């Protein structure tokens, strides 16, 4: 215990001596204006240790002041009752109804994962926004960022897929007790739209059968940012790998993750710009993107599905670029569409998708969807090429065999892309493509060829 | 000439001006965390004359 | 030993003060449990620990040892199948026991003590031996693992226990000089093995890109970069670079990676086939790999261990590729490590200390004649990460601050999946004037006139696409075509390999020779042909491009079936039709 | 001994006990490893001092830091033949044998010229590159230092001005092979492969011979890279001025040079004024540069040819910054026809050469070429240049006056400025330059005298 | 603190034809007019408050213009609201700021208005804020920053700026309080 | 500050009315800088200072029309810029407080309209 | 001292047709000739060189490279004296300064041969005064810094800014004396 305290500040602040005070240590600050704290000591000293200030610095004082160690580390219940609830807020989480019971007491810093204990995909996630399931395809051996981009709404998009998951016992790779409708979110920080958003989109998900939720309520001091990730992320890893369940973690905008970290970098002066943004920023996101594998010996996983918008429709700015480094490809769905009314608008032509027959095969999925993954890609990626080069010599430059490129890309424009919010079975999307695939002679085709044609017209 | 502009060019030569700017600002990081530590030194070094 | 406590404790760094007797560079354990750091910055009395694993949960005030003696490392046996990383750990062992959760803190010997091994020994008492000798060589799988006798010691042998499996701790040579030497051989990190003379690279590597190699060039012991923007074609070019190598031993350092990051990678290596044995590809290839959740220290260190393991093998006389996936991961490190320790910053918050190991790990790249009575070749081939997309930083120009190979990937080669991503508009080789000797000693002497006489084709392509961006096609007339659509084989079927087809994959000079040969006559022949007045377009719709078409579908037992036949094919019923 | 640490860490050391030394002194360290590293007291302190030790420290117990001053002034010693003998940047021949001889101690920063004590240079020599001998027209005592970018080699290429140096002692009215043609070398950083990619050049021509070599490695010390370069140089003004021989020094790789300039220039007390580097940074290029120049009362010089490295095409970069004012004469490789494959490939458009009727063109170098020179600049601006006017109006817009400007371009570059182990004599030039030239009218022909022109008819 | 949430539902129209009727935002919205304030730009802001559905006007600067900001307050009470049917003064708060105010007036002005806004929210009464130089503010929070340890270490201008330019919209929107009352907190962002 | 200061006394207390036209605002900040960069403020952005705003503000804020007293003095302020070029501080600031901007034309000024 | 800063109207001549032609240069002036780096900047010393008017040459280098004033500082006592015929050493004094003279030597250099153009001036001369690239001067000026534990002012520019440069320049340059001759100081910068 330690009375008395030297500096009074927003972030960080004068703690005299340590003899007992761990790494992130959970300590109780009396501010003596009736008010209350808590915190992670990170950084102890035997000089001036700094502790975590959890809000801003005004309602502080030196008339009264106690620092008192309550916990080694920090530490959160996981119930088994957390699946099928949404669990809004932190710590006491405000749902707005009773909290569950901390059942099971374990850390929530973060648990490991081997790089032995892992093992390659076999499971595909069946969405019913056909599109990037088929060609990108759609896998736990992936992590993809999706890139909203400016103008482009994050929300929207991401509130879509919610419902739009679905499970099947072959047509998903695995079973459909290996995947529930229970699923994961993590929030890097909501703001007024995003939160303004999904009031409505809980009430008509199915936020109390099927989805958990973990928010900061975009009104909840900066440091929360840092502290729900992770604390989301541990809790779905327990009933994931022991108890076994596949969960997808799908996440908010990273923007105001940077937001709130900064602001520590700057009251530690380490290395808080990279371009603008933190040099730190990957170091800790090791934690995050760790385990977004998939478990050898155990069954059901956790991926990180991450979804991010950009600060400008140019990536000049840290923001996308870290991410692209530190993770794998990208997944994008720009505005070439947008403006004339496309939705969902998908744009994947400077995309990577890096895995797309792994987690599929032939008979986990269907036969020729191992085929009909990098045939669209490159029919319709060659559409919109035609369009570049004729109007640089005067006005056409087209052949007969730009013609049936040309509306290669008009067959995959309205037809395919264009779904309203309609759910879409594997079955249905791969089973019409090649009717889209039959506006250019079939036999012999790019990626294909003659072992699902005259079984696929 | 549309084509291009429209394409490659207007974007282009906007999106260069946005690189150099935060590169030479970002430089002036380094700068200031400096300078702090500098000025860290004249005051430590006149507190070693009034503290020690 | 030294028994001090900690003072402060500063990120995934720690101080302590009471060291007394503290070196520069040991073992130091700060903790009761100990964490294994390493001595950087003496000041005083307080040695700047700076740990390799998580001091969370640490609290200050538990007595610190240090050993105070440099900072070694097991090697001898067991480096195939054993994990010995850079927090000094087999993650193996701990799969199993703590689980699939890692419990991060608490140290565990770096080459395990359960492992045990054949011994045939090789030399007999009442000898003098010099160092950098074998005493007796260990059969481990199909490859024969050695026991070197330390570089730079002599003294005579007492005695030489006889063959036969024991444990690895078990003494089997004591010299009459006082030292019993173990299986297991301490050796430092800042002490590094001698060469008795250096020598020029002139030996091939072969990795199973064709285009790559036949383009730019690479030597045993030479070195290019992988880039990879926005995180691109480079995580896992690297994996097809190690699935088949023609250097014997593998070493695979994937240090500060992910999930996804290294799940194909590994997990695959157990299906693949082994040259010398058949069964698991781990029968030659050794994880340094570490985990990203591991501090930023853990990932410095990993990268000075690979590189004497490797110099440890190329006194066995077994050539060694060492392959470092990304920079960005050696940047993060030493740029965080610079506000830590309170070092003052240089340019893009990277020290001014960065190329302190760095410089010395490119220097050991090349092929030697060792002072042990072998030769190999120490091969090194980095795959750099451009942080603002411009090699312009120090962090990405290291590859290019001094010369040799250099390759250039880019993210829009890499969207087609074009595997690999290599162009020849940032990429250059100097090892295009040293393995011009072992070609026409081995391989062919029509070769280094065959393989130039292919990038010429794509020198042209490139004069003219700056002119098809300008006015289409139909302002360029028939001869203009002519090398764009060469260059658009040299491409479609020569920059793209399938990555689940395993025989494109590895090339051998046998489907090498053979396609290049093919181009040749095409062109001298299509000169001739098309002057006749064949506009572009006809030859186009013709069957003749089609069935030189298929070299990313064929296999290499598949190889005689292209060869011969099609030969005759393209200069015979093509200057007729 | 002077016990009681205060930093150590590498080349770059602090020991208190301190305060009554000399600038630069030879001290011993008893390390922990046995092996006794120098270092040179290159400042001194309140109660501290600065060592700068020559080998890096990888151990050094802090309990027995012993300390034993040698000198009071760090020096190197001299001698008169070394001719034929490799060396390392401690002093020590590659070949194994011993040192130099001391004959005096003379100080390793040396002592500069007076600038008028230096007159104008004006004794050409044959690089065996037509181009240079033309054009730059390279005379004793000058620098042309050699701007290359990085990804274009320049050690390799330089290899080749290194065997096809040879004096010119018929065209200059008296023997200049009377008095030796030595050649010093010296690298700051180099691999495994140039090393011996070097020597077997050297060989290859037996230019090996009469040869002072102070290569430094990129395993060798990295406190050494910038300490040798200045050692060596006081060892070039013994056999150079005082026993009157013409010393040719190629100093290559000045980027390895600029990372242990790095080391100090921020690390420490100085501070980076520029791109890490020390704001003292015009010092740590000045003694280096400033040796060279023709003397008015010695026969012998010091003609010092740097090679660079410098960091792409940037221009805003330390190295092309002052290097650009220093010099007179310049000359830039590029890559643009680097990659069809000539040797060298001299690009000359922000190249210039500000004596060429002054300076060289003039005394015992010809003036032949005097106008010559100035003809060519402008007639091969014209070719080059116009090639991207003409796809920037249009794509068509030359007449048929104008196409022979194009139509020199492309002839010149390839015969001219093309040689392997080709030599051509001045004459040899000129005649064949000037029967090219005629492919051109007049107008791209007036700066030629009436003389030249009729005599290379 | 509150009770619910909410969402907008209360009809938008500000008395300007594509204004409200192509964008709705409601109230409880958070617009902005970006580019420089004056130059047309000054017909939307005064219009706004005279026609639309709010019961209060708040009214706020930080680093307005010189002549411009006078031409307001002057032309303010002649500013005419129907429901009121005389001039708009009546149910209009000042607590503007021009740089002719001390140092610190711009950095302590966003927190005053914000906390005055939800008096009137609680007794029912939706208020109409208009945030003007956004952009502006910051200026008084560098110049005091630099005298600190939290100097500038973003892109020329406060990490913290981030902090407080969010919260800003994060307290301001319809809602249902604690009495039970909602009003609507409707900001229009000019940043300048 | 001087005249400043004298000027309120003129415009204002007389019924004059003054005409304050500055030249060169690049010296003015240059000047600045130096004596800001001693009181530890930090300088901003592209070197020129950010605690420029306060003390340029108290300069042009003794303009406008006051109540009842006719005369006031009208501001004019004229600075350099290397083409007119909003890429550094000089003119941002400055155009917040001050309205419009009257640039200068190089065809114009080549052939003598002025 | 001097009596008054006069307006210059008679023109001082390089002896071109582009430096005297286009774009005059005066006598009492004051005048730039900025080239990046190096770009033949160097050379409008050999047209001031035996060409120029100047009754009395004072030729000032801060600390120019010895390289670049090899061939240009033997070259004029070679040359003919238009005042004399003879070296040009009759009318040129020679004060330059190089960076093989004192590293600080540079840092001074400025500030003190000002005095030794002045002496001339004063008498009755219409001196002809050249610093010779004023940005070896400012890597002089931003030296101290380094060596005196200070950073200069951000983002590489030089502590002192005006203070040292523009009070030399305006020190001298079409100015009636004390003595009331008049003393004209002519400048050509030649700086970077």
């Amino acid at each position: 215990e330690y009375t008395g305290i030297t500096y009074i500040s927003g972030p960080l602040l004068f703690v005299e001596n340590a003899k007992d005070l761990a790494y992130g240590a959970i300590v109780d600050i009396k501010d003596g204006t009736g008010r209350v704290r808590g915190g992670q000591v990170i950084e102890v000293s035997e000089e001036y240790a700094v502790i975590q200030v959890f809000e801003e610095t005004t309602g502080l004082d030196l008339a009264t002041t106690s620092v008192s160690l309550v916990e080694d580390v920090a530490r959160l219940g996981v119930s088994k009752e957390m699946l099928g609830r949404r669990f809004n807020g932190i710590g006491k989480p405000i749902d707005g109804l009773p909290p569950i019971t901390p059942e099971k007491r374990l850390p929530i810093t973060g648990l490991p994962l081997n790089p032995v204990a892992r093992r390659k995909p076999e499971q595909f996630i069946q969405t019913g926004i056909s599109t990037i399931d088929v060609m990108n395809t759609l896998v736990r051996g992936q992590k993809l960022p999706i890139f909203s981009g400016s103008g482009l709404p994050a929300n929207e998009i991401a509130a879509q897929i919610a419902r739009q998951a679905t499970v099947r016992p072959d047509l998903s790779g695995e079973g459909e007790k290996e995947e529930p409708f229970a699923v994961v979110f993590a929030a890097m920080g909501i703001t007024q739209r995003e939160l303004s958003y999904f009031i409505q989109e809980f009430e008509r998900t199915g936020a109390l059968s099927r989805s958990v939720l973990f928010l900061n309520k975009a009104d909840d001091p900066t440091i929360e940012r840092i502290l729900t990730p992770r604390m989301a992320l541990t809790v779905a890893e327990y009933l994931a790998f022991e108890h076994d369940y596949h969960v997808l973690v799908i996440l908010t905008d990273m923007t105001n993750y940077c937001e709130a970290l900064r602001e520590i970098g700057a009251a530690r002066e380490e290395i808080p710009g990279r371009r603008g943004y933190p040099g730190y920023m990957y170091t800790d996101l090791a934690t995050i993107y760790e385990r977004a594998g998939v478990v050898e010996g155990k069954k059901g996983s956790v991926t990180q599905i991450p979804i991010l918008s950009m600060p400008d429709d140019d990536r000049t700015h840290p923001i996308p670029d870290l991410t692209g480094y530190i993770t794998e490809g990208q997944i994008q769905l720009s505005r070439e569409l947008h403006r004339k009314g496309i939705y969902p608008p998908i744009d994947p032509l400077p995309s990577l998708s890096r895995l797309m027959n792994n987690g599929v095969g032939k008979g986990k999925t269907r036969e020729d969807h191992k085929q009909v993954s990098d045939q669209l890609y490159s029919a319709y990626a060659n559409g919109v090429d035609i369009r570049k080069l004729v109007a640089i010599i005067g006005e056409d430059a087209l052949t007969e065999n730009d013609r049936r490129y040309l509306q290669f890309a008009d067959a995959f424009e309205r037809f395919f892309i264009n779904q309203g919010q309609q759910n879409r079975s594997i079955e249905e999307s791969l089973q019409i493509a090649w009717a889209l695939l039959s506006m250019l002679p079939q036999g012999e085709l790019k990626r294909i060829s003659k072992d699902h044609i005259g079984k696929y017209y | 000439r549309v084509n291009a502009l429209e394409q490659v060019v207007i974007p282009g030569i906007r999106a260069q001006i946005r690189f150099i700017q935060q590169v030479l600002e970002q430089r002036e990081r380094e700068d200031t965390f400096r300078l702090k530590r500098i000025k860290g030194k004249i005051e430590a070094r006149e507190a070693e004359e009034e503290g020690g | 030993m030294i028994q001090g406590v900690i003072q402060k404790i500063a990120g995934p760094a720690v101080i302590a003060k009471g060291m007394l007797g503290a070196r520069m560079y040991d073992i130091c354990k700060v903790g009761e449990e100990g964490l294994v750091g390493e001595i950087i910055r003496l000041d005083g009395d307080t040695a700047f620990v700076q740990v390799y694993e998580d001091t969370s949960g640490l609290k200050v005030g538990e007595p610190v040892v240090s050993t105070g003696l440099p900072l070694a490392v097991e090697l001898g046996p067991g480096m195939l199948n054993g994990i010995y990383d850079g927090i000094q750990r087999p993650l193996e062992r701990i799969r199993e026991k703590t689980g699939i959760y890692i419990t991060r803190g608490v140290v565990v010997h770096a080459l395990d003590r359960e492992k045990k091994w054949a011994w045939t020994p090789m030399v007999k008492p009442g000898d003098e031996v010099r160092g950098g000798m074998v005493l007796g060589t260990v059969p481990e799988f199909g490859f024969t693992h050695k026991i070197l006798v330390p570089p730079d010691v002599r003294g005579r042998v007492k005695e030489v226990k006889p063959a036969g499996e024991y444990t690895v701790e078990e003494p089997v040579v004591v010299l009459e000089d006082g030292t019993e030497l173990k299986m297991y051989h301490t050796w430092p990190v800042r002490r590094a093995r001698p060469v008795q003379r250096k020598l020029d690279p002139n030996t091939p590597f072969l990795t199973g890109m064709r285009i790559l190699d036949v383009l730019f060039p690479v030597a045993m012991g030479g070195t290019a970069a992988i880039p990879g923007p926005f995180g691109s074609g480079k995580t896992v070019t690297q994996q097809s670079l190690a699935k088949w190598s023609n250097a014997d031993v593998v070493v695979y350092v994937g240090c500060g990676e992910r999930g996804n990051e290294m799940t194909d990678v590994l997990v695959e290596f157990p299906e693949l086939t082994d040259p010398k044995t058949g069964g698991p590809l781990m029968h030659r290839t050794v994880l340094i790999a570490n985990t990203s959740n591991m501090p930023v220290a853990a990932r410095e260190a990993s990268i000075y261990v690979g590189v004497t393991i490797a110099e440890y093998f190329r006194d066995q006389g077994f050539s060694v590729a060492l392959m470092a996936d990304s920079t960005s991961r050696w940047a993060e490190a030493l740029r965080e490590i610079s506000s830590r320790l309170e070092e003052m910053p240089a340019e893009e918050g990277y020290p001014p200390y960065l190329a302190a190991r760095l410089a010395a790990f490119y220097e050991r790249a090349g092929k030697v004649i060792t002072l042990g009575g072998e030769e190999g070749a120490v091969t090194i081939v980095g795959a750099v990460s451009p942080p603002g997309g411009d090699m312009s930083e120090p962090v990405t120009q290291s590859t290019l601050r001094i010369v040799g190979a250099f390759w250039r990937l880019d993210a829009s080669l890499a969207f087609r999946r074009h595997f690999p991503a290599i162009n020849w508009n940032g990429s250059y080789s100097l090892f295009t004037s040293a393995l011009d000797p072992w070609y026409r000693e081995n391989v062919a002497e029509d070769y280094p006139e065959l393989r130039d006489a292919i990038s010429e084709l794509l020198q042209r392509e490139a004069g003219l696409q700056e002119i098809v961006q300008l006015v289409g096609p139909d302002a360029l007339q028939d001869a203009e075509r002519l090398v764009i659509e060469v260059g658009r084989i040299i491409r479609e079927d020569f920059l793209q390999q399938n990555a689940y087809h395993e025989v494109d994959a590895y090339c051998s000079m046998k489907k090498a020779y053979g396609i290049m040969k093919m181009i040749l006559a095409f062109y001298k022949e299509a000169e001739a042909a098309i002057k006749r007045g064949v506009s572009i377009d006809e030859i186009l719709q013709l069957p003749v491009l089609e069935r030189i078409g298929r070299a990313r579908y064929v296999s290499e037992e598949e190889f005689p079936a292209y060869f011969e036949e099609a030969m005759k094919e393209i200069q015979g019923a093509f200057k007729a039709l």
